[PDB]
C-alpha cells in the first residue's frame, strides 16, 4: 500500500534524467554547508528538534526596552568604506598581513563590539542562561 | 590443412581475450640519470626583497589574470549574442536555410592548424642538407 | 592574445635544466623551445622532401 | 516504511549513475566525440595549452570526456658537415601530444570555440581537431607483433 | 513585402609573429625563468663544465666554454628575418603582408550608381543556391586569383536588415590559409586592415557592428 | 554532570558535548560560533562585525583567523565558559590559519577537551 507525501518530497526538485549536464559539489565541507542549511527548517515530517525540545519553536517575544538608535545608514556606510578604503591603501598592513606578524588593539575592538553589537550578544547569552524565563516569563 | 586453421583461430582468441595496456609516457616517468645530480645541488637562500618583489608580482599577475578571463568571456560573450541574433533573424526569414545552416560541412573533421612564430618567415631560404631519423622506443 | 599560455614553466619536481633555444625550420621562421645543451640556435634540415630527380638536381647545384 | 507519507525519503541510487556514434538529426546537429590534439616541441608549453582548452571547455559547459597524452617521439638531427660526404648527430628533438577528448558540440558553439582557439595558439604549437576513429584509438596502444605474424600465416 | 537576400564574406588572415609582451608579462617571464633554474635539478652542459673546471683547479696544484663560444659566434653570424616589414614601408595599406601581430580583413570600395560604399566583400545568390556556397563562389569570382580559404562553421555570423521592401545580409567568416594574389597593381581598390583601422575606415551603422562579432585580440 | 548527547557514531560530527566550537570559512568572511546541542548561538567572533573589520586588513588571512580566534577566546572568558570541543576534517586539523587559530584560543584561556562527564 502507498500513500500520498504530506507535502514537498525533499529531493524532487532536481531532475533524475541527464545528471551529467547537472553541476555537482565535490567538496564535503560544501555538503555539510547545505546538510546543515536544510536541517533548520521546519519539515513536515517527525525531526529531530520536534523531540528533543525545539522551545515550542517560533515564539513572539515582548519587546522591553528603549528603541535602537536612529543611524543613518547610507552615512554610516561611506564612512565605513571609506574607513576602509584608507586601512586598504596602507603597505605596511600588507607587509604584516603577508608576513604573518599583525596584532589587534583587543581593547579598541571590546569597546566598538559593546558600543554597536554587544547588546546583541548580551541579550542572546541571557536567553541561553534563562534571565528573562525567571524575570518577566 | 584443418588442424593449422583450428589452431590459428585458437591463438587469435586466446591473443584477442588478452589486454590492450597503452605504451608507458616517458613524460611521467623520470630517467634513471636524474638521481645523482640532486645532492650536490646549493641551496639559493632568497633575500627579503626578493620575496617582497615576488609577492607584489604574483599579486599583480593574479588580478591581471582574473581581468583578462573577465575581458575574454566578455568578448565570447559579444560573439554568441551576435552569433544567436543571427541565427533568430535566420530562423524569421526563412526555415529552409535554417535548416541546411544548423549542420555542420563534412569539410571540418580533419582540421588542422599552426601558431604563429617568433620571426616571420624569410624569402629565399636555403636549408643546407640533412636527415632525419626516428630513435623513439617501441 | 598568442601570449595567453606561453608564460608558463615545468611543473615537475625533477628535470634537467633547459634552455631557450631558437630553433628554426624549413622556411625561414624561428620559434623558442625550451631545450638542454644551450646551443643559441637550432636549424632543421632536409634531404626527404622531393625524389630522386629534385634530388640529384640540389646534388648538383651543391 | 512502505505505507507511511515518508517512504523513499532515502532513495539516492537516483541520484548517482555509477555502476560513440555521432548523433546527425540535421537541426540539432549533435555529433560524436572530438580529438583535440596539441603537437609541440614545448612539453612546458604543450601542457599549458592543454590545461587552458580544457579549463576552457569546463567553463564553457563542454562535457569532457578525456585529456590525456600520446607516446613522445623523439626525432633525431642527422647534419651534413662541411665538404660533404659526411653525417653528424647534431640534436635530439622530442615531440609531445597532448589530446582533449571531449563529448558533444554544435556547428554554432563548434565554430566560436574553434575561433577562440585558433585566436589563443600559443608559438610553435600544432593544433588537430579530428573526430574519434579506432586509428585514433589504437594509436595510444603499442603494435601486436603476435597478431600481425599470425594474420600473415592466415594469408 | 518584397525581400532580398544577400550574403557577405569577413576574411581573416592569421597573424604570422607572436604580438610583444606587456612589461609586467616581462617580469613574469623573468620571474618564472628564476624560480625554473632554482627548481631544475642540473644539466649535462653545466655540470661537465663545473666538473672540468674543478679538474683544473686541482691538477694545477699536482670543452664547455670553447662550445659556448662556437654557439655564440654562430649565431651572430645568423641574422634573423625582419618582424617589421611594414615600417619600412609606411605606405601599403593593401598588402597582404602588411601587419604580421594582428589579424587582417579584407575590404574592396565599391561606387555604385546611388551609393559610394566602402563595403565589405558582399554576394548575391538565386533561391537555388546556398549561403556557404555562394561565399566560396564570391571568394573564387570576385577575388580573380587563387585562395585557400578555411570556412569555420556552416552557420552564420552576422545578420543586418535595411528597410527601403527589405533586405538581408548575412555575414559568413572564413579564414585565409594561403593565398596567391594575381594583378596587385590593379584599380580595384583591395585593402588589409586590422581592427582600429577597420573602425577608422567603415562609415555605416551596419558595418559599423562587424567588430562585434569580430576578434578584438 | 549534565547529560551529555552520546549517541550517533555513524554521523559527523559526534553531538557529545555541551558546547561546541564552529569554524566556517567563507570566500570573504570567517566567522566563529560557540553553539549549544540545540544549536542557539552562545558567542560568536566575526569578520563581518565593525571591530573587527575596521582594525584588520584582508579578512580571509591567517592572521585573520587568529584574530577572531583571539577575540572569541576573550569572549568566552567574559561569558564564563571556559570547556568547548572542537571537530575538525582532517583537512582543516593540518591547515595554518585553524592551527594558529587554536593556538591563540588556548593562550587567550579557553581549553578544548570538555571535562568527562562525572557518571556518564
Ligand atoms: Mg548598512
Amino acid at each position: 500500500r502507498r500513500a500520498a507525501p504530506l507535502g514537498p518530497m525533499p529531493n524532487e526538485d532536481i531532475d533524475v534524467s541527464d545528471l551529467e549536464r547537472l553541476k555537482k559539489y565535490r567538496s564535503f565541507d560544501r555538503y555539510r554547508r547545505r546538510a546543515e542549511q536544510e536541517a533548520r527548517k521546519p519539515h513536515w515530517w517527525r525531526t529531530y528538534r520536534e523531540h528533543f525540545g525545539e522551545e515550542s519553536g517560533p515564539k513572539d517575544r515582548v519587546d522591553i526596552g528603549l528603541p535602537p538608535p536612529k543611524v543613518s545608514r547610507t552615512q554610516q556606510l561611506l564612512e565605513r568604506k571609506q574607513a576602509l578604503r584608507e586601512l586598504r591603501a596602507n603597505v605596511e598592513e600588507e607587509r604584516a598581513a603577508r608576513l604573518q606578524t599583525a596584532r589587534i588593539p583587543l581593547e579598541a575592538v571590546r569597546a566598538e563590539w559593546e558600543r554597536t553589537c554587544g547588546p546583541y550578544h548580551k541579550q542572546r547569552l541571557a536567553e541561553y542562561c534563562g534571565l528573562y524565563r525567571d524575570l518577566f516569563h | 590443412d584443418q588442424a593449422a586453421k583450428d589452431r590459428l583461430k585458437k591463438r587469435i582468441r586466446r591473443l584477442e581475450k588478452a589486454s590492450q595496456e597503452l605504451i608507458p609516457i616517458e613524460d611521467f616517468i623520470t630517467p634513471v640519470k636524474f638521481l645523482n645530480k640532486e645532492r650536490q645541488r646549493p641551496p639559493v637562500e632568497l633575500p627579503f626583497e626578493e620575496s617582497e618583489r615576488r609577492a607584489l608580482l604574483l599579486k599583480r599577475w593574479s588580478l591581471y589574470k582574473q581581468r583578462e578571463h573577465e575581458m575574454e568571456r566578455s568578448a565570447i560573450r559579444s560573439l554568441l549574442e551576435a552569433q544567436e541574433e543571427a541565427l533568430q533573424e535566420l530562423r524569421l526569414s526563412s526555415p529552409e536555410l535554417h535548416a541546411e545552416a544548423t549542420k555542420r560541412d563534412p569539410s571540418l573533421f580533419p582540421f588542422e592548424r599552426q601558431g604563429p612564430d617568433y620571426t616571420p618567415p624569410i624569402s629565399d631560404y636555403q636549408p643546407p642538407e640533412g636527415r632525419y631519423q626516428d630513435i623513439t622506443k617501441v | 592574445d598568442c601570449n595567453r599560455a606561453l608564460l608558463t614553466r615545468l611543473h615537475r619536481q625533477t628535470y634537467a635544466r633547459l634552455y631557450p633555444v631558437l630553433l628554426v625550420k624549413q622556411d625561414g621562421s624561428t620559434i623558442h623551445i625550451r631545450y638542454r645543451e644551450p646551443r643559441r640556435m637550432l636549424t632543421m634540415p632536409v634531404d626527404l622532401d622531393s625524389l630522386s630527380p629534385e634530388e640529384r638536381r640540389a646534388r648538383f647545384r651543391k | 516504511y512502505r505505507s507511511k507519507p515518508t517512504h523513499g525519503i532515502g532513495r539516492y541510487k537516483h541520484l548517482v549513475k555509477a555502476q560513440v556514434r555521432p548523433i546527425n538529426l540535421g537541426t540539432d546537429y549533435e555529433y560524436g566525440v572530438l580529438n583535440i590534439h596539441l603537437i609541440a616541441y614545448d612539453m612546458a608549453l604543450a601542457e599549458s595549452y592543454a590545461q587552458y582548452v580544457h579549463n576552457l571547455c569546463n567553463h564553457l559547459a563542454i562535457k569532457v570526456e578525456e585529456s590525456y597524452a600520446m607516446p613522445t617521439k623523439t626525432m633525431e638531427v642527422l647534419q651534413l658537415q662541411e665538404q660533404g660526404s659526411k653525417m653528424f648527430l647534431d640534436a635530439v628533438l622530442t615531440t609531445h601530444e597532448r589530446v582533449v577528448q571531449i563529448s558533444g558540440l554544435s556547428a554554432t558553439f563548434a565554430e566560436i570555440f574553434l575561433e577562440i582557439i585558433h585566436s589563443n595558439l600559443p608559438e610553435g604549437v600544432k593544433l588537430s581537431v579530428r573526430e574519434h576513429t579506432e586509428e585514433d584509438f589504437k594509436g595510444r596502444f603499442k603494435a601486436r607483433p603476435e597478431l600481425e605474424e599470425l594474420l600473415a600465416k592466415l594469408n | 513585402s518584397p525581400w532580398r537576400l544577400l550574403g557577405a564574406l569577413c576574411l581573416q588572415r592569421p597573424p604570422l609573429v607572436t604580438k610583444p609582451l606587456t612589461p609586467l608579462q616581462e617580469e613574469m617571464a623573468d620571474l618564472l625563468q628564476q624560480i625554473e633554474i632554482e627548481r631544475s635539478l642540473y644539466s649535462d652542459h653545466e655540470l661537465r663544465a663545473l666538473d672540468e673546471a674543478q679538474q683544473l683547479a686541482k691538477k694545477k696544484s699536482d670543452l664547455a666554454q670553447d662550445l659556448e663560444d662556437m654557439w655564440e659566434q654562430k649565431f651572430l653570424h645568423f641574422k634573423l628575418g625582419a618582424r617589421l616589414t611594414e615600417a619600412d614601408k609606411k605606405d601599403d595599406r593593401t598588402s597582404l603582408h602588411r601587419k604580421l601581430d594582428r589579424n587582417l580583413i579584407l575590404l574592396v570600395r565599391e561606387k555604385l550608381g546611388d551609393q559610394d560604399i566602402w563595403m565589405l566583400p558582399q554576394s548575391d545568390w538565386q533561391p537555388g543556391e546556398t549561403l556557404r556556397q555562394t561565399a566560396e563562389r564570391t571568394l573564387a569570382t570576385l577575388s580573380e586569383n587563387n585562395m585557400e580559404a578555411k570556412f569555420l562553421g556552416n552557420a552564420p555570423c552576422g545578420h543586418y536588415k535595411f528597410k527601403f521592401l527589405g533586405a538581408k545580409v548575412f555575414f559568413f567568416k572564413a579564414l585565409l590559409l594561403t593565398g596567391d594574389f594575381s594583378q596587385a597593381g590593379k584599380k580595384g581598390h583591395h585593402v588589409w586592415v586590422s581592427k582600429e583601422e577597420l573602425g577608422d575606415y567603415l562609415k555605416p551603422k551596419y558595418l559599423a557592428q562587424v567588430r562585434r562579432f569580430l576578434l578584438d585580440l | 554532570v549534565a547529560r551529555k548527547e552520546r549517541g550517533w557514531g555513524t554521523v559527523w560530527p559526534s553531538r557529545e558535548f555541551w558546547h561546541r566550537l564552529r569554524v566556517i570559512r567563507t570566500q570573504h568572511h570567517i566567522e566563529a560560533l560557540v553553539e549549544h546541542r540545540n544549536g542557539q548561538v552562545v558567542v560568536s567572533a566575526s569578520t563581518r562585525e565593525w571591530a573587527i573589520k575596521k582594525h584588520l586588513y584582508s579578512t580571509r588571512n591567517v592572521v585573520a583567523c587568529e584574530s577572531v580566534g583571539r577575540v572569541l577566546a576573550e569572549r568566552c572568558l567574559e561569558a564564563g565558559i571556559n570547556f568547548m570541543v572542537y571537530h575538525p576534517t582532517p583537512w582543516e586539523a593540518a591547515s595554518d590559519s585553524i592551527k594558529r587559530l587554536q593556538h591563540a584560543m588556548t593562550e587567550g584561556g579557553v581549553v578544548l577537551r570538555e571535562p568527562r562527564r562525572i557518571y556518564e
